[PDB]
């Protein structure tokens, strides 16, 4: 009764059997905005069923000798159906996200993943090296868009926070012997309660192993992660001609 | 006549309901629930 579960919303849903459970980060839903917070006065659009959809990404591949990748939401999908066509037309936005990631194995293959939440995830830089060179990180690792982007010391996190306490932040473990999916929901946080959805990316999707992937050779050397997120609770507002970045 | 127990103790699963029409299709919204699934059968 908790291993086994359904997520149903717009036309698309998604069936697990081998779940953990769903968390709810920072213990609440994603909502509309009340008339106590809005600032706008235009009427937003709340498409409600085309954006509000189980939108598959892509396709990591892990190894056994991975670091771990990350995701700017919501830049994944201001290239992608109908949110991507009304982020780009509207100026303003705010939504919530119900984010699943898939990773299956066998019975044999072991390791252990955090896919964590952060909102606000700046990205640093190496500094040059020995650290004296002040050098940003440029439009590609700041936000890579629906091809995700790998991390290059993820002890780190790239942003000299450490991973060991990462787990404040609303996270579950994919651990290939108890289940395969990690369901996250995430409401919208941010100060301001729209804002533009081609420049403010508000939190990063984690997936880290930790425990590394292992298995005996025979068995199957491809084990793949996909992630798929949904908009909830998505509005937009200020309509406008379509801007791309 | 008898004083056994054995002898003196000695169906259908289906009801055809009426269907002039084919059913309604009654609102329905989105569900983020766990551990009841409708879509996995079992064939
Ligand atoms: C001029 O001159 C110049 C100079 O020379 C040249 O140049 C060149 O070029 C060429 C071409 O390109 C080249 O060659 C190539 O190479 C490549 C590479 O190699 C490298 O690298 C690798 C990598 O690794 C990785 O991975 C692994 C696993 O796999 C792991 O373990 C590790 O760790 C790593 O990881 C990393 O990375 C990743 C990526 O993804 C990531 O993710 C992570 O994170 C990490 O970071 C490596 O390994 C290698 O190493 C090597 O070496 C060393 C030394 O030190 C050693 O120790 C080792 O062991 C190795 O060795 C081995 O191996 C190799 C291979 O690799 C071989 O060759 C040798 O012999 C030995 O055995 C390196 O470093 C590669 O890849 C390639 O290969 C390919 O091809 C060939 C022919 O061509 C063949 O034969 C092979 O087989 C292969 O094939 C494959 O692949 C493909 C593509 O990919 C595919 O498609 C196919 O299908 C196949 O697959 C298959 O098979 C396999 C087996 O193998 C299996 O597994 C699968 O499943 C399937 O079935 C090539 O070779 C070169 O390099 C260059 N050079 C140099 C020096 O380098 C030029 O060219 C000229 N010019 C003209 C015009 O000519």
């Amino acid at each position: 009764s908790d291993r086994v579960a359904q997520l149903t919303i717009g036309n698309s849903t998604i069936t697990t059997q081998e779940a953990a459970n769903i968390i709810v980060g920072y213990g609440e839903w994603p909502s509309y905005c009340s008339d106590d917070d809005a600032t706008a006065v235009d009427k937003p659009t709340r498409p409600d069923v085309s954006v509000n959809r189980f939108y598959t990404l892509d396709t990591k591949l892990w190894e056994k000798s991975s670091k771990g990748w990350y995701w700017k939401f919501p830049d994944v999908l201001t290239e992608t159906g109908v949110f991507g066509q009304n982020a780009q037309f509207h100026y303003l936005y705010r939504s919530g996200f119900c984010i699943h990631v898939q990773c299956n194995a066998s019975k044999f293959h072991q390791g252990a993943l955090l896919v964590a939440i952060l909102p606000e995830y700046v990205i640093g830089t190496v500094a040059g090296g020995t650290g004296t060179e002040d050098s940003h990180p440029p439009y590609i690792q700041t936000q890579p868009g629906a091809d995700g982007f790998e991390l290059q010391h993820p002890y780190v996190l790239d942003a000299g926070i450490p991973i060991s306490q990462l787990t404040v932040c609303p996270h579950q473990w994919i651990n290939l012997r108890t289940n395969n999916c990690a369901t996250i929901i995430v409401p919208y946080m941010n100060t301001l309660p729209f804002d533009s959805a081609l420049n403010h990316c508000n939190f990063g999707l984690l997936v880290v192993p930790i425990s590394p992937l292992d298995f005996d050779q025979g068995a199957t050397p491809v084990i793949p992660i996909t992630i798929t997120l949904a908009p909830m609770c998505s509005e937009f507002a200020g309509l406008r001609q379509a801007v791309t970045q | 006549g008898d004083r056994v127990a054995d002898m003196i103790e000695s169906r259908a699963l289906t009801q055809a309901l009426p269907a002039p029409t084919g059913q309604n299709t009654q609102v329905s919204s989105h569900r983020l629930d766990t551990g009841e699934v409708p879509a996995l059968q079992a064939a």
